[PDB]
RNA sequence: AUGACCCACCAAU
RNA sequence: AAACUCCAUAUAUAUAAUUUUAAUUAUAUAUAAUUUUAUAUUAUUUAAUAUAAAGAAAGGAAUUAAGACAAAUCAUAAUGAUCCUUAUAAUAUGGGUAAUAGACGUGCUAUAAUAAAAUGAUAAUAAAAUUAUAUAAAAUAUAUUUAAUUAUAUUUAAUUAAUAAUAUAAAACAUUUUAAUUUUUAAUAUAUUUUUUUAUUAUAAAUAUGAAUUAUAAUCUGAAAUUCGAUUAUAUGAAAAAAGAAUUGCUAGUAAUACGUAAAUUAGUAUGUUACGGUGAAUAUUCUAACUGUUUCGCACUAAUCACUCAUCACGCGUUGAA
């Protein structure tokens, strides 16, 4: 059926296979984050019995990779680059310079000070 | 320094510097290398004392105290009495200038 | 998950059925404290390309499946 | 200062750490209160030790585990996993980063000491 | 583009 | 090029009800200097060197032209041409990028007294920066007996920022120590050095430096530290005696600093990157050498001296001589 296990809309603007993978994880984890938090609280509350806790720790290990944010890497929304990615503009060491110098980024120019 | 010999320490130090710092020297300019000539070089005030102070710190690393701050004073007191091997140092230098006086760039 | 609490690592495993015949269960996961509960069987461990067959020992306890399954091969020599 | 526990020490040498030095089974905190139980005024040197006192000193070290006696315990802990399938055992036996450090370059240290009976 | 090569340093009027 | 520009500096105006309090500030603006005035030597109609006198007067940054190196990038992106579409395209799990004989470059930490470590609660003293993909204060428990410090855990106060948090800046300063060092002590007495003196007996090259390193336990983050992270406690304590030929940065708030500080990238780790401030220098222009612009002379070179060019020898192959 859909390439990704669960059908997902496509990220507006620049689209990349690595971006699609990251975007897929973002969409899935966003919804699963609540469950991720629920079950982890379960496993970590000593105030409980070991078994209920274990059952949970285990399910987590079983939860699919997309159910994680550690797996989501900051990637330039415009150039699909995951290296030197400033998060203030969600860009990169180049698209920034480019956008900032060109003036695409308002109030962002050169540190002449 | 003052204590071991009760007279103005700064003045005594200045005198010691004046005594020790040679008034001139001899740099070794290249001039198409070959046989580089040795011509006496005049040494500025801060230039003169700089050499004198070294001959002293170098002589303060031969003392005993585990505090250079004051191994300096004793050397300084020693110099006052007239005991800093440096004097000879000066003498040789000057001598190496007496000769090599001829090479003087201009009168 | 290395701590007195949160001890230790539960990696879902066919140990149950394995505990019957003992079939070396291809536990490709290779990332779990050797379970101190069943502590005893035989299985192969994916060393990147091949799963090395090993069983359980009187040393293999906290030691994680991977610690027994070497990946990179040994170094060699210069040019001659 | 004398033949205390065989390999003794020297005078002027405050005992507290002196023990941490010569002795291998004891060091730092262990040596510190080791004097505390024997109650010797701190900052006290070896020369001042009243021989009879050393006697207590000796017994004290016998009580806990000192000398290469423990060298072996680790030697065995090493041989342990080593004897099992243990990356370490390879790293340790081959003389290579047992702490997974810079095998590629800075590894001479490992090669120098890391070995079956490491602590040599 | 044709296009695998480069070789010598000695001291003054 | 310079100049305008930005930071920064002097003053001046406006704003802040002086509880966002730092009014010693923060900005918005305006002026200011690429300093000027005067005399005296020199020179030749008026420049330089000294002197004074008026002002606060002083820096950094950004901007690096044309061209060339067919310099770097087809992995920021994008695109031509060419090559694959059941695989050179997409996904999951594990592995790898962390492998190590040797070699190089760059750092860090080092080798102890013109230097290192505890300690300093009327908290000596800062700027810059962060905090709705959060910082996380007081305490509270443990490591540990007091307490402090240090590291984790419990609960989240306040603050989404001139408000509260990271965060009491640290170095300097003071006192205490400190191997070798027999320069020590510790038992005596000795006494107008008392934290000290002196007489006597004793006190047999890696240390209390160095933390590479090795075990065990413990803690963070996250499903998950095993190849492979971080932290601490108890242990371990190699190498290292200022480092050959050789070579690197820096000319003033710069270098140096065992001076700390912050941010970005982090679920998580900086010996790196980018910024901030504290303390704060010597040395100098006179030689060669190298790179550049201005010029001389020469020039057989011109993808230009990393040019170009010459003869022998050695290889293979023509023609034409002697005999």
């Amino acid at each position: 059926n859909f390439r990704f296990p669960i059908k997902t809309k496509l990220p507006p603007g620049f689209i990349n296979a690595r971006i699609l993978r990251d975007n897929f994880k973002r969409q899935q984890f966003k919804e699963n984050e609540i469950l991720v938090k629920s079950l982890k609280f379960i496993a970590r509350n000593m105030n409980l019995p070991t078994k209920l806790r274990l059952e949970a720790q285990l399910k987590l290990n079983a939860l699919p990779n997309y159910m994680r944010s550690t797996q989501i890497k900051n990637r330039c929304v415009d150039s699909g680059h995951a290296r030197f990615v400033l998060s203030d503009f969600r860009l990169c060491r180049y698209q920034f310079r480019e956008n900032a110098l060109k003036g695409n980024l308002p109030g962002v120019k050169k540190g002449i000070w | 320094v003052y204590c071991q010999t009760r007279q103005d320490p700064i003045q005594a130090l200045e005198k010691s510097l004046d005594e020790l710092a040679p008034l001139m020297m001899t740099k070794t300019f290249n001039t198409g290398v070959a046989k580089a000539s040795v011509i006496p070089v005049p040494l500025n005030k801060r230039q003169r004392n700089r050499i004198a102070w070294n001959w002293i710190v170098q002589s303060a690393n031969q003392r005993v105290s585990s505090d250079f701050a004051v191994r300096l004073g004793e050397e300084l007191t020693a110099i006052a009495k007239g005991t800093s091997s440096a004097f000879e140092k000066r003498d040789q230098i000057h001598k190496t200038a007496i000769a090599h006086r001829a090479y003087i760039q201009l009168k | 998950s290395r701590s007195v609490w949160k001890g230790p690592n539960i990696v879902p495993l066919p140990i149950r059925e394995a505990m019957t015949k003992g079939t070396p269960i291809r536990t490709n996961a290779r990332a779990a404290t050797i379970l101190p509960q069943f502590v005893g069987l035989k299985f192969q461990i994916h060393n990147g390309k091949e799963y090395v067959p090993i069983e359980i020992s009187e040393d293999m306890v906290g030691h994680k499946l991977g610690e027994f399954a070497p990946t990179r091969k040994r170094f060699s020599y210069t040019q001659t | 200062v004398v033949h205390i526990l065989g390999k003794g020490f020297k005078g002027k040498e405050v005992i507290k750490i002196a023990l941490a030095s010569k002795f291998y089974g004891i060091g730092k905190t262990t040596a510190e209160k080791i004097c505390s139980k024997l109650g010797f005024y701190p900052w006290m040197r070896m020369h001042q030790l009243s021989e009879p006192q050393i006697m207590s000193i000796a017994s004290e070290l016998s009580t806990m585990t000192i000398e290469g006696d423990a060298r072996a315990i680790v030697k065995d802990n090493i041989a342990l996993k080593r004897k099992i399938g243990s990356y370490s055992g390879m790293r340790h036996t081959l003389h290579l980063p047992v702490r997974g450090q810079h095998t590629r370059n800075n590894a001479k240290t490992a090669r120098k000491l890391n070995k079956i009976d490491r602590r040599g």
